[PDB]
């Protein structure tokens, strides 16, 4: 569901 | 007394809010132009929007314990938090004399028209001003400026939060960063009643939020990520 928001954060 | 600690806490914040606010505005060359025809402006503020995301995203990661939280929770907090901190970091280029945001030129100075192009009614514009003019007429620190970004976006009531006692946790320790430094550092009459004051601004930002989540051809103008984040 959030993996733009979760490429960020890593 | 303000702890080693606690001036360490917004040693970091200043530092994390200068990497991540650019006040030369110069990547906005970036975006699509602005056009001052219906929804003339959304183009350009919804780059402007997904830009200052993913600053925002930027600062939080720099929040002391926030990588300690799980990403799962990061992610919610980001969610929610998003909006809310982009209003907040935005009384910066936030001038009262227009009741205008300006961004260093003519074609970045953003008034209630052009938000208004971008699709957007006078049901939020409004509120949205109101607030900008409360938070200005604060006057606040730059120290109390990040410190409530922070605390904004650290919020253990904010929905799909698994973990809320370490939200809170987390959150605690920078509010009573804020109430300590504004006894120990901000003079009266400016001190009075800041605090709770600035609360306030944690609820009247929380309320923009919830009309902005009920306010397609559209939705291809805006970007992938603010898609993601907005739903
Ligand atoms: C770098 C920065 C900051 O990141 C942000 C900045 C300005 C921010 C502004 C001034 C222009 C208008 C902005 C972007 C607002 C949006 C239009 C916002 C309206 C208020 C919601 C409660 C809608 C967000 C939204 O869903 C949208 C925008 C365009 C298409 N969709 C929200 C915050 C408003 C300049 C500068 O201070």
């Amino acid at each position: 569901n959030h993996p733009m928001l979760m490429n960020l954060l890593k | 007394k303000l702890s080693e600690e606690q001036q360490h806490i917004i040693a970091i914040l200043l530092d994390a809010h200068h990497k991540t606010y650019d006040p030369t505005y110069a990547d906005f060359r970036d975006f699509r132009p602005p056009v001052r025809s219906p929804l003339s402006m959304l183009p350009h503020l919804a780059d402007l929007v997904s830009y200052s995301i993913q600053k925002v995203i930027g600062f939080a990661k720099m929040i002391p314990g926030f990588r300690d939280l799980t990403s799962d929770d990061q992610i919610v907090l980001l969610k929610s938090s998003a909006i809310e901190v982009i209003m907040l970091r935005s009384n910066q280029s936030f001038t009262m004399d227009d009741m205008s945001w300006d961004c260093g030129s003519q074609d970045y100075k953003y008034d209630v028209t052009d938000v208004s192009k971008a699709g957007h009614t006078l049901e939020l514009i409004e509120p949205l001003i109101k607030f900008q003019v409360g938070l200005k007429k604060l006057n606040l620190h730059e120290e109390e400026h990040v410190l409530l970004m922070a605390i904004c976006i650290v919020s253990p009531d904010r929905p799909g939060v698994q973990d809320a006692k370490l939200v809170e946790a987390i959150q605690d320790r920078l509010s009573n960063t804020l109430q300590t430094y504004i006894r120990c550092r901000h003079p009266p009459p400016g001190s009075h009643q800041l605090y709770a004051k600035m609360i306030q601004k944690l609820a009247d930002l929380r309320s923009l939020n919830e009309e902005h989540s009920k306010q397609p051809e559209n939705s291809m103008k805006l970007t992938p990520l603010v898609l993601e984040v907005f739903g």
